[PDB]
């Protein structure tokens, strides 16, 4: 029902040996070189990833930021109220980065404001300027 | 097995049911109902035990009745048919016995037989035993034909046969309690020696010999599973199926790596992808510190959207760090999963050149196995009797086997150096020509009514024809002896004056150096009581050896030898001897095999006799004149001393129901 296992026999891969003489030792060479062929395309990637790897030697700590830990207040000040309006206008709909931005205000207080000052800092413009880009 | 059902198995029948030579002879009993055939073998069955349970003393109808009970001891009239069935087929009083009533004075119908070989006797036997005119030709000066053995000093060792290979079943367990040869067993164990001179370690021995048999098992279901038998017109030799096989082996073993390499580049590759995505972010990200550095140089105080540009740019900045180390991260992962799928590797190669050659002695035992090149064995019937085979431990006739022929050979007319020419068979006799081997001009006639032929298959092949039949033999016939393989197997006989090699090990081999010579001595047998060395020329080695001169070939031996044992553990032999078997002009061969585009069928039809057309025309269908045994003739045990025996004892059987009726049928 199955060869012996491990060794290893394809109706298929049968007829391909036979079709001639040297049928034989054609499929053979033909992978020997296809391989050699894999072989040095390997090199090459590794050598392409290795320069590549190099341009980031320093990572990113030169660039890193100091933490922020700060409580989330439930009044606006007007100082806070402005950076929001510019948040909106620069970001849309982002509640989360306009969140880190303004700083103490959390992901919601923003959704609210959204809401009760949509009255008059005409939140529609604001917002319809943002798509228009 | 035992009790009754042993001997029915020890006589190679079975325990509970009836053979269909049996229904050729008992049609009463096996168109019958079931309890008259359960009777009937018991019978048999015991009788059986009863000659086996001695074989030194005939077996007679009566002593026999004697030791049955009722229910069976009752019809005086099987028994007496039972009994006298088997003595008929040599399945009992066969061989060396003796004789309760000596012979009948008077004998009815004469017969040539051709050969003094086993088969040849074994048959003549039973013919003279039936009380006919039995005289054997015989070419050589000697019995036996292919069972040689050397006799110099107590220097004693066969040519020819050698092994007895198991007796649960074996004609030859009782021929050896007939006779004294002197039956030792055989240690599996066989070690191996690189052509350098250096055991193969455990290591290797097992898995190379592990892939051997994984190999063979392969050419099995490439021939039954995927029906791989006939390439191109030709029908597929072993050879052929096993290169495929190797092939194929090596093919996927390429496959593999090229599939491992291909699964790491496509993760290279994945890579990159990810480095540039990566470089190029340590681009934004460092100039947008810089534009956030600026925003933040601008001190206080400052109006809301000055303040808003540092806070934008500060978010904008870690929110886009996130990135960088979330992406750094997968960096990790895949740097890892990448030593990973470098440090296991598929194996580099199917089979190493050290490897490769030693399997290359695995093939060269097959080779001998079958006295021939793989190139040759039919894969579909190679092993096609492979389960009629014996149990039990192989074995060596310590006093060597010529002590068998030479057992049968007495009191039997055998004319020795003298060679048939012709066999003329016709309608009303056969006439058989015969010369003098020593002065040849100086001829013979025999005159008979049967001619039973043992000339190996080799003679029969031989061409122009050594022997001529007259008339012509059936083409259905000649075609068979075509269609056959005889191979052929060669010895080396070294005469030592002392023990140098292990003595608790009765084989080892030698790995030769290359595929086109593996067969050159490559296997070594210390069996007997002297200091005596067996050394085997196999394969495709044998038939070319046979063309050096026996000092070069006592040289590599010795070589070899030296190799294994120390250049000076290993004297000069005292005695020597090489058996030339495919030139002997009386063997051409050493012994059939299943040739590629044969079968079983054709050993069959090597057995089937011939029988002449009429004399005088439209007088009625003859008697068949001339009948065919030896090892060639029998397809279940076919070239083996079992099967040639046998051989002549079927012949026996089936030549007395012919000339002497039998009487045993109502
Ligand atoms: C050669 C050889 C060797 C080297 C080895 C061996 C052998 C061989 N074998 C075999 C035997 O030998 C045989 O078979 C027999 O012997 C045969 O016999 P026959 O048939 O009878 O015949 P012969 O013998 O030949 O005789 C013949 C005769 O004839 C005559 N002639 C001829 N011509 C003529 C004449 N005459 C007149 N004129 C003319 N022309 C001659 O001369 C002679 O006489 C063997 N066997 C056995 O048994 N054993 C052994 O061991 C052997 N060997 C070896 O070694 C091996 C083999 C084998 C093994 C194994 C087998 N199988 C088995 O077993 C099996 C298989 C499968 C499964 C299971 C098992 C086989 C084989």
């Amino acid at each position: 029902r199955k060869p012996p296992k491990g060794m290893f026999l394809s109706q298929e891969d049968v007829e391909a040996v036979s079709a001639n003489a040297t049928a034989a030792t054609t499929v053979l060479r033909q992978l020997d070189m296809e391989l050699v062929s894999v072989k040095r395309q390997i090199q090459n990637i590794k050598q392409t990833n290795s320069a590549l790897k190099e341009k980031l030697d320093g990572g990113i700590e030169p660039y890193r930021l100091p933490e922020v830990i700060q409580k989330c207040n439930a009044r606006w000040t007007t100082e806070e109220q402005l950076l929001a309006v510019q948040a909106i206008r620069k970001y849309g709909r982002d509640f989360q980065a306009i969140s880190d931005v303004i700083g103490n205000k959390s992901v919601v207080q923003v959704k609210n404001f959204f809401v009760n000052y949509r009255r008059r800092f005409n939140i529609d413009e604001v917002l319809q300027e943002w798509e228009a880009e | 097995p035992s009790g009754v059902e042993g001997a029915a198995f020890q006589s190679r029948l079975p325990h509970d049911r009836m053979t269909s030579q049996e229904a050729a002879c008992f049609p009463d009993i096996i168109s019958g109902p079931q309890q008259t055939q359960k009777v009937f073998l018991f019978i048999r069955n015991r009788t059986l035990q009863l000659w086996l349970d001695n074989p030194k003393i005939q077996l007679t109808f009566e002593a026999t009745l004697q030791q049955l009970e009722a229910p069976y001891n009752s019809d005086t009239v099987l028994v007496h048919r039972v009994h006298s069935y088997l003595e008929r087929h040599g399945l009992i009083n066969f061989g060396i016995y003796k004789r309760i009533k000596p012979l009948p004075t008077k004998k009815t119908g004469k017969v040539i037989i051709i050969g003094s070989g086993v088969s040849g006797l074994a048959a003549a036997r039973q013919l003279q035993s039936f009380g006919m005119d039995v005289t054997l030709l015989e070419a050589r000066d000697r019995v036996g034909g292919r069972v040689a053995t050397f006799r110099k000093g107590n220097y004693v060792a066969d040519l020819g046969a050698m092994v007895v290979t198991g007796l649960g079943g074996n004609p030859m367990a009782v021929v050896s309690k007939q006779v004294n040869m002197e039956l030792a067993k055989i240690k599996q164990k066989c070690p191996l020696y690189e052509a350098n001179g250096q055991a193969v370690p455990k290591e290797k021995d097992e898995m190379v010999e592990q892939e051997f048999n994984r190999l063979l098992e392969a050419t099995s279901y490439l021939s039954h599973q995927l029906d791989f038998n006939v390439l191109n017109n030709k029908p597929v030799s072993l050879g052929q199926a096993l290169e495929v096989v190797i092939q194929l082996q090596e093919k996927h073993v390429k496959d593999e790596q090229i599939e491992h390499w291909k699964k790491i580049v496509k993760t290279q590759e994945e890579l990159k992808e990810l480095l540039n995505k990566m470089v190029n972010l340590k681009e934004k990200i460092k100039e947008l510190h810089q534009q956030y550095k600026e925003a933040s140089e601008v001190k206080p105080p400052r109006d809301i959207t000055a303040e808003f540009l540092v806070k934008s740019k500060h978010r904008d900045l870690t929110a886009l760090c996130k990135e960088y180390d979330e992406l750094a991260e997968t960096q990790g992962k895949l740097e890892e999963k990448l030593q990973e799928l470098e440090a296991n590797p598929p194996s580099d190669v199917y089979l190493s050149s050290r490897d490769r050659q030693i399997l290359d002695w695995h093939f060269a035992n097959l080779e001998f196995a079958n006295a021939t090149p793989l190139s040759t064995l039919s894969l579909k019937h190679w092993d096609q009797d492979d389960d009629f085979e014996f149990t039990g431990s192989h074995l060596t006739v310590r006093n060597g086997y010529s002590c068998v022929p030479v057992a049968l050979a007495e009191g039997l007319d055998i004319k020795l150096n003298t060679a048939v020419r012709q066999v003329r068979y016709t309608a009303s006799g056969c006439e058989v020509i015969a010369v003098n081997t020593r002065s040849t001009s100086q001829t013979f006639i025999y005159k008979c009514d049967a001619v039973l032929c043992t000339l190996p298959l080799g003679v029969l092949k031989q061409q122009p024809p050594a022997v001529q039949f007259v008339p012509p033999l059936p083409e259905w016939k000649t075609s068979a002896v075509q269609r056959m393989g005889f191979g052929n197997l060669n010895k080396v006989v070294l005469c030592f004056d002392r023990v140098f090699w292990d003595p608790s090990v009765n084989l080892f081999g030698h790995v030769g150096s290359t595929t086109a010579s593996r067969g050159e001595l490559f296997l070594f047998w210390n069996l007997y009581k002297a200091p005596i060395l067996l050394a085997l020329v196999a394969g495709e080695a044998a038939g070319i050896m046979e063309n050096i001169s026996d000092d070069v070939i006592v040289g590599r031996c010795l070589a070899i030898l030296k190799g294994i044992f120390g250049s000076s553990a290993v004297p000069q032999p005292k005695e020597t001897v090489v058996s030339r078997w495919r030139a002997d002009p009386w063997a051409r061969g050493s012994y059939s095999y299943v040739a590629a585009g044969s079968s079983g069928n054709d050993y069959d039809l090597m057995a089937q006799p011939i029988t002449p057309g009429p004399s005088i025309p439209g007088a009625p269908q003859p008697i068949p004149r001339l009948f065919f045994a030896g090892e060639h003739t029998i397809r279940n045990y076919p070239a083996t001393v079992h099967g040639a025996l046998l051989s002549g004892l079927r012949e026996a059987g089936r030549i007395a129901d012919q000339f002497l009726g039998a009487m045993y049928t109502l």
